[PDB]
RNA sequence: GCCAGGCUGUCUCCACCCGAGACUCAGUGAAAUUGAACUCGCUGUGAAGAUGCAGUGUACCCGCGGCAAG
RNA sequence: CGAAGGUGUGCUGUGAGGCAUGCUGGAGGUAUCAGAAGUGCGAAUGCUGACAUAAGUAACGAUAAAGCGGGUGAAAAGCCCGCUCGCCGGAAGACCAAGGGUUCCUGUCCAACGUUAAUCGGGGCAGGGUGAGUCGACCCCUAAGGCGAGGCCGAAAGGCG
RNA sequence: GUGAAGAGGGAAACAACCCAGACCGCCAGCUAAGGUCCCAAAGUCAUGGUUAAGUGGGAAACGCGGAAGA
RNA sequence: CCCGGCGAGGGGAGUGAAAAAGAACCUGAAACCGUGUACGUACAAGCAGUGGGAGCACGCUUAGGCGUGUGACUGCGUACC
RNA sequence: GGUUAAGCGACUAAGCGUACACGGUGGAUGCCCUGGCAGUCAGAGGCGAUGAAGGACGUGCUAAUCUGCGAUAAGCGUCGG
């Protein structure tokens, strides 16, 4: 079970086409601290619904 | 005008490097950062290192507006290759080539 | 003496692969590929020298005979007609003239059938 | 298959994942507040709600099945001294988990999860 | 090498469960082998087992988990 | 005021070919006529250097098992501290013989290595460390064995003693 | 005689079958074998007949049955 | 001098004829790897070429149906030693 | 012009192919030699128990190497350029 001939630049190409990422395009300001930070999650100095976490 | 900062040698293979340096041509400085920022991968920060870097390179050098910056022209290719070798089984030895992905991003508020 | 054969042999790499330009990668870019690839294109193009006449040919002789069972007359019968009449016109120019001038092939048939009967 | 089947595997042994719990159990309680992974925080939940629960009525037998549970004598004296009280007049949700993105090592998720008062 | 007694999933007939791979994510990163590929089925032929010839039918393009009939 | 070399365009010949010139090149090339080839590569399971192939797949090297708070650090799950769980415990404990020869400790650091991140390490650089009358070697005697003056043998080397 | 060392056209591909020995080129005509319902260029042409079985499109011995290729 | 972690690395200024000479440092090919431009490609079958062939973008013509880049469709075509 | 109905119909490229401009490892081609191969003319045709050829260890203001040297140790004494 081993390849008979060379797969093609072309083939790999589009075989990679799947391997693309995505973007998640959801940022999302806090009320209260004003920075953004991803949907359900903490900003950097733990900013959270208002809420002031211990940012530790 | 055009600022370009490149990253040569860059500990990471370009194929995978692609993969994140895609998501951020044709995009704006700040949607640009935010997602180098939120995504998580070697590459990616390596990307957005690279791009910081320019972004300074243009406020310092050239004249102003920041934030009318646009990522024009990223490319990512291969450079050189580390070969080593790793044993096998019946005594034989494979070759591995570590790569290095050499990364180019270029700006121009026009 | 010694010779260097580097620079001729780069000299005819490039000139096989000036006639291998968009032949799907490898038969375009490896020059083993290219040499025979462009072997194989030229006896093509050796064989199709005459393709095109008997090509060519077999079309005008479509057009001529759609022409004349549009105004009436077989093609056999046509050409028989013309060459009892002395009328020598190529098929090119008849099926041209059909194309271009419908009067003029009326004519051809009218006369046609004028010799024919 | 997983159908109607509670609890999430995280590959390791039976004794292993009970000396895990009962280990971060007793170390959220004495902190009031630890940084671990989601799911590793969700299958907290399930085993340490419980102890403020037995927690909420001071009993010889109660005390003695937390220290059993736990083997830990702080986490007990903690217990049905400053949490019992504070959550007296609270019914369940005594946890609560907050995401705070991924980790450089892993990039698996992680959260911290604490009491919801943790006393300031 | 054969026979007698218990024994058992060898089997009738295979079912569930406990762990490591197998699956996704993050990082590192080979080999066997590779004339060129836009690599379908059936009939006939063909250096004698036709993906590639002549006739006919089918099929949007490209990935992912397995079977190996070639 | 622009030669070889590399890359395109145009012209030309029945052919291997030849001429003009844009571009990088900043120092050599060589008309015509004659003479010798290490004189013309597409294959010999050919050799040397580089690169795709399967593929970003396997794999990441016994199922003893890690987790939590803090310190340094830009980055902490693998560095350090404190707490909890587990393994070996006629071993996975400690010292020696043989072997290895500074890998031992400190300060500093990520160029390359750890099948991953690394600040860590048996990784790079600089410094320190080995103190013998009582340890062993050394030294005296000695089996197996070796050398072995005189001597025997053998063309010479050389064998025995 | 062909191939071996002969291209090309016709029969489905096919080398031992038929025509025909490719100096090169032209968007010219004619013809040999083979065909004129389309695929695919040409007669759905005529004249006097045969066939009722798709015989044509599978094969001899008897009076269409023997007559069968995965 | 600036981004970068006190780094590697890069962008400016300057020396330099040249930094398209930066110590991985004369000239810098082919195979391999991307970007931007122009065309084709999600109903079509086979040595992936060839003849015809519109269509699609640009320059020339001081319109002239011309060349370059691709080949939807179509007859033929079962690699080399 | 509005409605019903019938026929035709490009504009999409997740990716891929073709041609052009620019790039990345690549050190091939071209240019150069304090390097080798082969001959001619000459000396020498041997070195050493007054200790040969070759080696270990040391010698700088020196941490390492090459070279010279050997406790007088990148040198010392006499006589000349």
């Amino acid at each position: 079970a081993v390849q008979q001939n060379k797969p093609t630049r072309s083939k790999r190409g589009m075989r990679r086409s799947h391997d693309a990422l995505t973007a998640v395009t959801s940022l999302s300001v806090d009320k209260t601290s004003g920075e953004k930070h991803l949907r359900h999650h903490i900003t950097a100095d733990g900013y959270y619904r208002g809420r002031k976490v211990i940012a530790k | 005008m055009e600022t370009i900062a490149k990253h040569r040698h860059a500990r990471s293979s370009a194929q995978k490097v692609r993969l994140v340096a895609d998501l951020i041509r044709g995009k704006k400085v700040s949607q640009a950062l935010d997602i180098l920022t939120y995504t998580n991968k070697k590459a990616a920060v390596l990307v957005k290192k690279v791009l910081e870097s320019a972004i300074a390179n243009a406020e310092h050098n050239d004249g102003a507006d920041i934030d009318d910056l646009k990522v024009t022209k990223i490319f990512v290719d291969e450079g050189p290759s580390m070969k080593r070798i790793m044993p096998r089984a019946k005594g034989r030895a494979d070759r591995i080539l570590k790569r290095t992905s050499h990364i180019t991003v270029v700006v121009s508020d026009r | 003496a010694r010779v260097k054969r580097g620079v001729i042999a780069r000299a005819r790499h490039k000139k096989i692969l000036k006639q291998a330009k968009g032949y799907y990668g490898a038969r375009s870019r490896v020059y083993r590929v290219a040499f025979q690839a462009v072997i194989k294109a030229g006896q093509y193009a050796y064989r199709d020298r005459r393709q095109r006449k008997r090509q060519f040919r077999q079309l005008w002789i479509a057009r001529i005979n759609a022409a004349a069972r549009q105004n009436g007359i077989s093609y056999s019968k046509f050409i028989n007609g013309l060459k009892k009449a002395s009328v020598e016109i190529d098929r090119k120019i008849l099926a041209d003239i059909a194309v271009f001038d419908k009067v003029a092939f009326t004519a051809l048939v009218e006369k046609a059938k004028a010799a024919l009967a | 298959m997983r159908h109607r089947k509670s609890g999430r595997q995280l590959n390791r042994n039976s004794s292993h994942r009970q000396a895990m719990f009962r280990n971060m159990a007793g170390s959220l309680v004495r902190h009031e507040i630890i940084k671990t992974t989601l799911p590793k925080a969700k299958e907290l939940r399930r085993v340490v709600e419980p102890l403020i629960t037995l927690a909420k009525t001071d009993s010889v037998a109660n005390r003695r099945l937390a220290f059993a549970r736990t083997r830990d004598n702080e986490i007990v004296a903690k217990l049905f001294n400053e949490l019992g009280p504070r959550f007296a007049s609270r019914a369940g949700g005594y946890t609560r988990i907050l995401k705070c993105g991924f980790r450089a090592g892993d990039n698996a998720p992680m959260a911290y999860i604490e009491l919801v008062d943790r006393s300031e």
